[PDB]
């Protein structure tokens, strides 16, 4: 069965300028009776994917006419012109031939924000987390990218990695940033023996790594 | 011109069966072709089921063949999809996508393929565990966490399967600088969330903030104060 | 169902003047070349037949106007339309067009005509819907856009369809169909004709011997009627309904006296009305 791909797997575009997503295939998608079947689904975060240019080069009802399809045969291309807000999401490129359909390798776009500096906040385990049987420390890094960044935990200064799970937020609308969190998981016996807790972050957007922490208790 | 209606959440237990429903409105079920599409979380889109405007048959994704069936109640305008012997890796949002079987007039016939309208999803979840309440740990401010351009303040919730929740961090009073994540499924089969809102710095000291940790399936509407520490 | 629609437009119902139309055989007698007079109901000659516009297009951009209002049945109706595409299907004669009274319904459904008399519960804008069924692979014609429910029906007649077209001449034909309905003493009689035509729009000048189709032993009390349109679903073309373009002519009978002239074959020819002018 078919199994195409994508191109930019991202492409944080700029305001007001056009953009280009490039699809691909591994068959010839010209279905019998000669009309090929592409579509360009747009899915917002936390919403169903709507629809955009279906059947190669067309437009769907209510699509605000900035979108343009191109290509034929095996290469295809969507092209937005002079983008703005309200176009941020993922753009799948489903085929519709050979029964067992298949969707594009996925492709997210967003705003083209400059490599700004992150901001670092750390928090320790509450007083009822001290007797919970299992505590935790968070690494509230604010503003960053999920792919070329880097979040590092410094459990009281000693680089301790390998026991962490990561949760990153989306981009903001007023700022179009990217929150970043990490979940250090150790035993109850390890989390009490300490005080000067700190989270040190290194990332491409920062000249020097940050270093924001909190003293167990105090004011 | 078409509206699709979903069917609410469904937490289940491994080995059982689950049936998901989808109500059309605007057109009738005997001129649309339904396709079901999973969304395994944080991943792409996967096809199963569907319908061939040709041969009228209802193909079945090889991946889910002999494991799922699909039936259509054309009287009440709902379509049903029954997945059986649910393994651990089937937690997904299940979309009810459709199109119109042909294109045109009574004069021109194009068997048309694809998906046009996508109906809002239901969220099944397999889990070998049960339902638990909260584990709220109010992440107390700090010395230099506060007294800046903006502060930071949060609560920490681990090892729970209440499913949803809310956070808010108050009663609709706070909404500035709060960053949330997509929870998670620890290796034991439990969740672990951190919701630490970058609040303003000028408001603390005169009025502390509260996380409203409300667990509607567990019915543990605990609202913990987070006194700066 | 019951998807209301109408807009508002309507302007003044375009009037016209049928010259000599609507002479139905006022009996079941075979006759030779004689002169026959008859007091009955007829359409008086040179009358003011109203020209109603159905789905109505306007030179500018799409725009379709809908306006087939219910009309008075008075004592009898001369119905006529040209319509090369079968977009007229039938009529829904009745009293209140609701429950608590019965209603007659004629649908055409071009393989078999079928008539019912139920206590229907019509929408305020009835029409047949045409769609595609995805099984039987064939465009079916479900009638549930007309009425909600049909219970207590006390009749059901089936028969080869009335509106049998032909054309097959790429134009120049236009096949003017006429019908005359009259309802007396607990019966319901329909008279019909199909005629080739070549005039531009309006009624021609010749004679038409409308011979009877049926007679229905009903006994229903009728005082108001309407006409059924067959709108189809639009699909992937940017409600989703409204086929074609249509119009029909309506004019009401009155009791008059005519002097019909028979052929040697047994068919009429020229009808003389006593009442038109002093010469007549
Ligand atoms: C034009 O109108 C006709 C009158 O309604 C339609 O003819 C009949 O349609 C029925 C279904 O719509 C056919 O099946 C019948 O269904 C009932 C339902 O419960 C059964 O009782 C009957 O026994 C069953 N009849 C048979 C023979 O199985 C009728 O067969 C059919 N009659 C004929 C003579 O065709 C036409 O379908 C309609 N035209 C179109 C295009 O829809
Ligand atoms: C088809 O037409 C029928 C003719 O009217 C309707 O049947 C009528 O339903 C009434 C109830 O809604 C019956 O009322 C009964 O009236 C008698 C005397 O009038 C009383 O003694 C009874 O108590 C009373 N029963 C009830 C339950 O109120 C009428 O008798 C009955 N008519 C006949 C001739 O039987 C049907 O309603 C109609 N079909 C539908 C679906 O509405
Ligand atoms: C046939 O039905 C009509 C009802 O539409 C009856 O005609 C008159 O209807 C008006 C309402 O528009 C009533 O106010 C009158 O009272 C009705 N006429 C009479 C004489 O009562 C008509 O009577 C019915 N015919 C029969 C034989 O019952
Ligand atoms: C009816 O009248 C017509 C003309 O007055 C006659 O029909 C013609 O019949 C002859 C047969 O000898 C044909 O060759 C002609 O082509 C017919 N013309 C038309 C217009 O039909 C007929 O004789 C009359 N009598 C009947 C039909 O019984
Ligand atoms: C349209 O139809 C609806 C019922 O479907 C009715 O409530 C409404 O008053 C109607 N409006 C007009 C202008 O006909
Ligand atoms: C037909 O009726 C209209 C009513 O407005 C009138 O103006 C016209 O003169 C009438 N025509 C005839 C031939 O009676
Ligand atoms: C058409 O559909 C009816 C039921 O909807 C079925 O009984 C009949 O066999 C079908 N005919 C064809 C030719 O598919």
């Amino acid at each position: 069965e078919i199994v195409m791909t994508q191109s930019p797997l991202s492409s944080p575009v700029t305001l007001g300028q056009p953009a280009s997503i490039s699809c691909r295939s591994s068959q010839s998608l010209v279905h019998s009776d000669g009309n090929t079947y592409l579509s360009w689904l747009q899915q917002r975060p936390g919403q169903p994917p709507r629809l955009l240019i279906y059947k190669i080069s067309n437009r769907f009802s209510g699509v605000p006419d900035r979108f343009s399809g191109s290509g034929a045969g095996t290469d295809f291309t969507l092209k937005i012109s002079r983008v703005e807000a309200e176009d941020v999401g993922v753009y799948y490129c489903t085929q519709a031939t050979q029964f067992p359909y298949t969707f594009g390798q996925g492709t997210k776009v967003d705003i083209k924000r400059t490599v700004a500096a992150p901001s670092v906040f750390i928090f320790p385990p509450s007083d009822e987390q001290l007797k919970s049987g299992t505590a935790s420390v968070v690494c509230l890094l604010n503003n960053f990218y999920p792919r070329e960044a880097k979040v590092q935990w410094k459990v009281d200064n000693a680089l301790q990695s390998g026991n962490s799970q990561e949760s990153v937020t989306e981009q903001d609308s007023k700022d179009s940033t990217y929150s970043l969190s990490s979940t250090l998981t150790l035993s109850k016996a390890d989390y009490e023996k300490h005080k000067v807790y700190a989270c040190e972050v290194t990332h491409q957007g920062l000249s020097s790594p940050v270093t924001k922490s909190f003293n167990r208790g105090e004011c | 011109e078409v509206q699709l209606v979903e069917s609410g959440a469904e937490v289940k237990k491994p080995g059982a069966s689950v049936k998901v429903s989808c109500k059309v409105s605007g057109y009738t079920l005997t001129e649309l072709s339904m396709h079901w599409v999973r969304q395994a979380p944080g991943k792409g889109l996967e096809w199963m089921g569907g319908f061939d405007p040709e041969d009228g048959e209802t193909m079945y994704a090889q991946k889910f063949q002999g494991r799922v069936t699909m039936t259509e109640d054309t009287s009440t305008d709902t379509a049903y999809m029954e997945l059986s012997s649910l393994r651990s890796e089937d937690t997904a949002v299940y979309y009810c996508a459709t199109s119109t079987a042909v294109a045109g007039t009574p004069d021109l016939f194009d068997y048309y393929y694809g998906m046009d309208v996508w109906g809002q999803g239901t969220t099944v979840t397999v889990s070998s565990a049960s339902t638990k309440g909260p584990s709220v740990f109010p992440l107390a401010p700090s010395s230099k966490s506060t007294s800046g351009g903006t502060a930071a303040l949060g609560c920490l919730v681990k090892d729970y399967f209440p499913e949803p929740v809310t956070v808010s961090w108050n009663s609709g009073a706070l909404t500035s600088g709060v960053h949330t994540f997509p929870a998670v499924l620890q290796s034991s089969g439990l969740y672990s969330l951190s919701s630490v809102v970058t609040v303003p710095s000028s408001s603390l000291g005169t009025q502390t903030y509260i996380c409203n940790v409300n667990h509607k399936p567990s019915n543990t509407k605990v609202d913990k104060k987070v006194e700066p520490k | 169902q019951c998807v209301n629609l109408t807009t508002r437009t309507q302007l003044p119902p375009a009037y016209t003047n049928s010259f000599t139309r609507g002479v139905y055989y006022p009996d079941k007698v075979f006759r030779s070349s004689v002169l026959h007079s008859t007091q009955d109901l007829f359409l008086p000659f040179f009358s003011n037949v109203t020209w109603f516009h159905a789905i109505h297009v306007s030179g500018t951009n799409g725009t379709k106007r809908f306006d087939n209002p219910v009309l008075p049945f008075n004592d009898g109706v001369y119905f006529a339309s040209t319509e090369k595409s079968n977009i007229i299907r039938g009529w829904i004669f009745g009293t209140t067009l609701d429950s608590k009274t019965q209603s007659l319904l004629i649908v055409n459904n071009a393989t078999n005509v079928v008539i019912k008399v139920c206590e229907f519960q019509f929408c305020n804008d009835p029409f047949l819907g045409v769609y595609y069924h995805k099984n039987n692979k064939s465009w079916m014609e479900s009638e549930f856009r007309v009425y909600s429910s049909a219970n207590n029906c006390t009749f059901e007649y089936v028969s080869q369809p009335f509106l049998m077209d032909l054309e097959g001449k790429q134009g120049n034909f236009k096949n003017l169909r006429e019908f005359v309905f009259k309802n007396i003493d607990g019966y319901f009689k329909i008279y019909s004709k199909h005629t080739p035509i070549n005039l531009v729009r309006d009624l021609p000048q010749g004679f038409s011997a409308l011979e009877p189709l049926v007679d229905l032993p009903i006994g229903i009390n009728i005082t108001r009627f309407q006409t059924l349109l067959a709108l189809h679903r639009s699909y992937l073309t940017p409600s989703g309904w409204t086929a074609g373009a249509a119009a029909y002519y309506v004019g009401y009978l009155q009791p008059r006296t005519f002097l019909l002239k028979y052929n040697e074959n047994g068919t009429i020819t020229d009808a003389v009305d006593c009442a038109l002018d002093p010469l007549s």
